[PDB]
């Protein structure tokens, strides 16, 4: 299977409330190893994963300092962008960061991403080719020219195809127990009456990893996805994922119906039929 | 962490000659790379900037280089002149650690001394004490003065261009301390 | 602003008597500030644990909440949220089937 | 550009001071280094922006505020011995800074255990040697100031009311009279060569300036001996033909 | 391992 690392920063203004709120997340694939929160006691980047805790302390040390310099870079950028937007100074803003890189089973580089958000919308993000940036506005233009005499898209280009997928694969050596693990769903289907002539058939999918699923009811063969109920995958919380489909059938209809299952984990896509 | 070290800490020349002064730094991930000069009891001045996707810097006599695969960086000077002598700082800009400083390189040229004609003077106080001091003077560049290893004797290190010439000092209250026999030097 | 997704879940499939996980997600919110707790019988259940703050693509903000509980036949269990999008907290039960 | 003051202080052992560092370039960034002899400078204090301080790699000993954009001052509570060093103040306006930082000119701190240990130098020009006049057809002044703690002087040479470079050579730093004694004065010498032309004329006025960094106006002073303030000590000589 | 090359908006 392909696999992802993935940075994400939230900054959000507290005016007359001291220093801005800073959490910093790292993910392999949906397996969370690292956080720095401004607001702990620490004042360290943090590990969240079994296999990060036998990096040394130079490793703790550096991205200590380099999520620290990223939370001072997101407190003058707060700063900066109320007066590109002409904003009060009593109002709260957020700026949001995500950036990573892809690699295939190989281990080979796929494609890499950085997007910047104000206040929950597109503000800058680099495009698919990692030499240029898309600016959202005149605030981002502005932004983008300072990035551009920077040359920062040379930096983030060489950084997402060297140093994030040289790092991705130790990260996925060091915890391949758990990283490069295929746990294929547990699957079951419940059956709940609504009236005399109508009864709902949930499809369940438990204890997977990873955690991309496709749950898909059909009706005698043909596909039923906007007729269909269907949550967001979840974390079980022990780094398993869950997710249900659901579809309300008339009484007597149930076994015209069929939810299909496809995931990494299974050698053959499972065809579930109310028994 | 950034380290920046710079060996060897001293360097002595002829001048003419060309000379290379080395920097070297554990965390290739940087901004720029700038090269200052220091002169004695004043503040840094800027020679060269490069900057992290720049290779070399030039200006005149002056060349800086850039490897960030092996995290080195040369300060390049042509046709050294004694003008050159002065403390060479290296120091690397990143984001973790900002503009983090080597331990310097004491460059001294040594100027070229034509016709050497190594001599000990005594001079008198331009008052009228009985005050008086020696010169060692007319040495060439090859030739050191050392510490002595007398408490109540002085003696100077060497450092004079006639727009050349080096010089050493040697002075004492004792009344039996003669020039002929005050100086000893390498 | 986007209004919070809620689901109210067990880690493992619920057994009376038997020590589990009740999770509850919080997903598709912004702006970030949000209060989440889960319930006992309407009382705040005191020792909860949450997951660090992260979005998805659309720059919606998602959250675990989550403790150790031991569920029965008679006990109530739900997940509170409150946010700015949110006309009242929403209280969502925990439904095991 | 940085303005930071002053240029120089005399602690005692136990003292508090306050450096000034200004900048109205609306820099966000500035920066407090200390550098001791032949070493490289070292982050002490760092800031963003106003209303917000943060540790370099030698904090200790320090504090500083950031109320404004304009101002990072740097407090010493109690100076310590260990604490005599030449601190630069610098800015930017980025933290990449692609034009570098802007330094300050920088500010020369040294703590003493004692003021009354604090003495100016007494200067003295002796004369070209005849011997070298007939050997070399030159003449040798050398200047030599003596009896100075501590060690910061600037020496320069003044012939006929203007000040010279052609023929001047300083010690590179100054020796101890008491090379055993932590506290031991210092003495520093200097050559100026002139022609022996120049020399045998007695209109040419040779003037070795010794500018000493001592007290200030604002010590305290109890001995009978005038107080050791920043001062010039100079002694001159006069050409001779006879 | 965090990407390090941070200029301001």
């Amino acid at each position: 299977g392909s696999h992802s690392m993935r940075y994400f920063y939230t900054s959000v203004s507290r005016p007359g409330r001291g220093e801005p709120r800073f959490i910093a997340v790292g993910y392999v694939d949906d397996t969370q190893f690292v956080r720095f929160d401004s607001d702990a006691a620490s004042q360290r980047m943090e590990p969240r994963a079994p296999w990060i805790e036998q990096e040394g302390p130079e490793y703790w040390d550096q991205e200590t300092r380099n999520v620290k310099a990223q939370s001072q870079t997101d407190r003058v950028d707060l700063g900066t962008l109320r007066g590109y937007y002409n904003q009060s100074e009593d109002g709260s803003h957020t700026i949001q960061i995500m950036y990573g890189c892809d690699v295939g089973p190989d281990g080979r580089f796929l494609r890499g991403y950085r997007q910047d958000a104000y206040d929950g919308k597109d503000y800058i993000a680099l495009n698919e080719d990692l030499r240029s940036w898309t600016a959202a506005d005149m605030a981002a233009q502005i932004t983008k020219r300072k990035w551009e005499a920077a040359h920062a898209a040379e930096q983030q280009r060489a950084y997402l195809e060297g140093r994030c997928v040289e790092w991705l694969r130790r990260y996925l050596e060091n915890g391949k127990e758990t990283l490069q693990r295929t746990d294929p769903p547990k699957t079951h289907m419940t059956h709940h009456p609504i009236s005399d002539h109508e009864a709902t058939l949930r499809c369940w999918a438990l204890g997977f990893y990873p955690a991309e699923i496709t749950l898909t009811w059909q009706r005698d063969g043909e596909d039923q996805t906007q007729d269909t109920e269907l949550v967001e995958t979840r974390p079980a919380g022990d780094g398993t994922f869950q997710k249900w489909a659901a579809v309300v059938v008339p009484s007597g209809e149930e076994q015209r119906y069929t939810c299909h299952v496809q995931h990494e984990g299974l050698p053959k896509p499972l065809t579930l039929r109310w028994e | 962490a950034q380290e920046v070290t710079q060996i060897p800490a001293a360097l002595s020349v002829p001048e003419g000659e060309n000379l290379v002064l080395n920097c070297s730094f554990t965390d290739s991930a940087i901004y720029n790379l700038q090269w200052f000069r220091q002169d004695p009891g004043k503040g840094l001045t800027s020679l060269l900037l490069i900057q992290s996707s720049q290779r070399e810097q030039t200006s005149g006599r002056l060349n800086a280089s850039l490897d960030k695969s092996s995290g080195r960086s040369t300060l390049y000077i042509a046709a050294s002149q004694p003008g050159d002598s002065a403390t060479y700082l290296c120091a690397v800009n990143n984001a973790g650690n900002m503009l983090t400083f080597g331990g310097g390189t004491r460059l001294m040229v040594k100027p070229h001394i034509q016709n050497p004609d190594p001599a000990v003077y005594q001079l008198r106080d331009s008052k009228s004490s009985d005050k008086s001091v020696c010169l060692f003077t007319d040495f060439d560049s090859q030739t050191n003065v050392s510490q002595s290893k007398d408490s109540d004797v002085y003696i100077t290190d060497k450092c004079l261009d006639m727009r050349k010439s080096n010089s050493a000092v040697a002075w004492s209250n004792k009344s039996d301390f003669a020039c002929a026999n005050a100086f000893n030097n390498s | 602003q986007r209004t919070p997704k809620i689901q109210v879940y067990s880690r493992h499939p619920a057994e009376n008597g038997k020590s589990n996980f009740l999770n509850c997600y919080v997903s598709g919110f912004h702006p970030s500030d949000i209060e989440v707790d889960l319930l006992k019988n309407g009382e705040r259940i005191e020792k909860v644990e949450h997951s660090d703050l992260s979005f998805s693509k659309d720059w919606s903000f998602y959250l675990l909440y989550y403790t150790e509980f031991t569920p029965t036949e008679k006990d109530e269990y739900a997940c509170r949220v409150n946010h700015v999008t949110l006309s009242q907290p929403k209280i969502v039960k925990w439904d095991r089937d | 550009g940085v303005t930071q003051t002053p240029k120089f202080r005399i602690l005692k052992i136990g003292q508090s001071m306050t450096l000034q560092c200004t900048q109205d370039m609306n820099h966000n960034y500035m920066y407090w280094y200390r550098q001791d002899p032949g070493m490289g400078l070292k982050l002490i204090y760092y800031s963003v922006g106003a209303g917000i301080t943060d540790k370099g790699e030698v904090p200790n000993g320090y504090n500083v505020s950031r109320s404004t954009t304009e101002d990072f001052p740097l407090r010493l509570e109690s100076a310590a011995p260990s604490q005599t060093s030449v601190y630069f103040c610098a800015s930017s306006e980025t933290r990449g800074a692609p034009y570098g930082y802007t330094f300050g000119s920088g500010t020369r701190l040294t703590v003493v255990e004692d003021l009354n240990k604090v003495f100016p130098p007494e200067v003295a020009v002796f004369e070209p040697s005849e011997a070298e006049i007939s050997h070399t057809q030159k003449a040798t002044l050398v200047c030599l100031a003596t009896g100075f703690y501590p060690d910061h002087v600037e020496l320069s040479w003044w012939v006929n009311g203007k000040e010279v470079h052609s023929g001047v050579c300083t010690d590179p730093q100054p020796l101890k009279e008491q090379p055993a004694l932590n506290d031991s004065r210092y003495a520093l010498s200097s050559r100026l060569r002139v022609s022996a032309t120049f020399w045998q004329d007695p209109r040419n006025h040779f003037r070795c300036q010794v500018q000493f960094y001592g007290l200030s106006e604002n010590d305290e002073w109890t001995q009978d001996r005038a107080k050791p303030v920043t001062q010039i000590v100079s002694a001159e000589a006069w050409g001779r033909a006879d | 391992e965090l990407f390090s090359y941070l200029i301001e908006k």
